[PDB]
């Protein structure tokens, strides 16, 4: 078994201090609540798509929703 | 019967240190757990030696070096680290054939001088059958870690 | 990682990866890599010993090495040119997990943190002529393994296999084609280690060229080594 996010809040990690202080803050979801990503943040936890669109796992943070409204608002829009 | 074929064994090692045996934990003499690639997290190669430290096998951040010099100087800053003899791999992402032109043509080197990279692992897509076949011989590695997403990324690395 | 680097020292804007399921496990915070590590892989010996092995750890199997296995008692073996590899090797390191092991099965070896392909697994490769002999092959400290390869016809040992103090594989690698006839030998060591599986074997570089400058004066230079 390969341990992607709970690594990330180890101290030899180099992420800020605040930034692991959140990612314990926000308290996950089990698998069968899992898809409910796309539509809100579920425990603190979005998925947004990339400039490539394909989709991404983020925390719910003020800026990754303002990113997740631009997705369904600007770019989502057409070229014109 | 998969249940006794891949049956999770025991083992006592010399010293009196105990392990999880599985086929995958008999290539690596150690737990049969790793840490994956992650862009923002194993790209500090200060970390992806302090875990190494620990003895469980990692890889490197691969997306996170806009070079090849960047990422040789990471590899060197953690060979610089790691205890002698131990070893980590590194992590390459597949839609970025720009990420892919210097790993590659790097890693046929550094392995060729022989450094303890001792597994490669193409993440975010499976390469093709033509691809994917001289990674294992051109490249000194030990084993090849293939990231399946799909249902059909899991027939092409049966393939 | 650089809120020093966000406006206002502010994480709410970042954005940081994380996963929705495994976010309801990560509750401790900054506790050392090896210390979550071993959390969970004691965790599964506990696990593990509940099931199969009775809450006793002496039921555990011994093995002096874990580690090198790809997923895929004094005899001699003569060699010749269609002497499968793979066979041959497993002829030469035995069933028993020892140095003996790994020398032949172990395919590669440290020089100081740097990974080149094993020398003996190199010089033992099966081919014609070659008819190696494997002595006290019980026990593993006065184990003693004997290539002795055809020299102008007539067999000559020429390679020489045995453990030393503080379990330092040596191979006596022999050459008697010599400035007097006798034959010289050139020892090369390497520091075996049980503790590291995937690569036990450890040469050790240290004086590593002197003792093969002293090898080569006795076939150059006919003067006392300086
Ligand atoms: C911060 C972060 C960065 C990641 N970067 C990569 C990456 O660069 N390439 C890749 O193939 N997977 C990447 N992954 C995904 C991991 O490879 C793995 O699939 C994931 O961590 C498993 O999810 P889990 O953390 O819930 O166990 C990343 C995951 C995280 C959390």
């Amino acid at each position: 078994f390969l341990f992607g996010s709970r690594v990330m809040i180890a101290k030899e990690v180099k992420t800020s201090p605040d930034a692991k202080k959140c990612i314990a803050a926000c308290t996950g979801v089990p698998d069968d609540k899992w898809e409910q990503t796309y539509k809100k943040p579920t425990g603190g936890i979005v998925t947004v798509r990339s400039e490539m669109g394909e989709p991404i796992h983020k925390i719910a943070t003020r800026g990754v929703m303002l990113w997740k409204e631009f997705d369904e608002t600007i770019f989502n829009l057409p070229k014109n | 019967n998969w249940l006794e074929e891949y049956h999770p064994k025991l083992i006592k090692n010399k010293s009196g240190k105990i392990f999880v045996e599985t086929k995958f934990s008999k290539l690596i003499g150690r737990p049969p757990l790793l840490v994956p690639g992650m862009t923002p997290c194993t790209v500090s190669p200060d970390f992806v030696a302090a875990t190494t430290n620990a003895g469980y096998t990692i890889e490197l951040a691969g997306g996170g070096y806009f070079s090849a010099a960047g990422m040789t100087a990471a590899i060197d800053s953690v060979v610089s680290q790691i205890e002698k003899g131990s070893t980590f791999g590194i992590n390459l992402i597949y839609v970025n054939p720009f990420m892919l032109q210097w790993g590659i043509p790097l890693i046929k080197e550094l392995r060729s001088k022989g450094y303890p990279i001792q597994f490669l692992t193409i993440g975010a897509g499976v390469p093709s059958l033509e691809v994917a076949s001289e990674y294992i011989e051109t490249l000194g590695l030990k084993y090849l870690g293939l990231k399946p997403g799909s249902i059909d990324a899991i027939s092409q690395v049966i393939n | 990682e650089h809120l020093e680097a966000v406006v206002d020292q502010d994480v709410q804007r970042t954005c940081i990866l994380h996963g929705p399921v495994a976010a309801q496990f990560t509750k401790v915070i900054d506790e050392p890599i090896k210390s979550i590590m071993d959390g969970i892989h004691d965790g599964h010996i506990k696990k593990l010993l509940h099931q199969y092995y009775g809450d006793d750890e002496s039921k555990i199997p011994a093995v002096e090495y874990f580690g090198g296995e790809s997923p895929v008692d004094s005899a001699v073996f003569k060699a010749t040119s269609s002497t499968d590899e793979e066979s041959w090797f497993k002829a030469l390191a035995g069933s028993e997990i020892n140095w003996r092991h790994a020398s032949f099965l172990c395919s590669f070896i440290t020089q100081d943190k740097m990974f080149v392909s094993n020398p003996i697994r190199k010089v033992f490769k099966p081919s014609q002529g070659m008819v190696v002999e494997i002595s006290n092959g019980n026990t593993s400290s006065k184990t003693v393994v004997t290539l002795s390869e055809p020299v102008q016809g007539e067999l000559k040992p020429t390679v020489i296999l045995k453990l030393l103090k503080e379990n330092i594989i040596q191979m006596e690698m022999i050459e008697n084609r010599t400035m007097d006839g006798k034959p010289v030998s050139l020892p090369l060591l390497y520091n075996f280690n049980p503790d590291n599986g995937f690569a036990p074997i450890s040469e050790v570089m240290e004086d590593r060229n002197q003792r093969i400058k002293e090898m080569y004066w006795k076939l150059w230079i006919d003067e006392p080594f300086n």
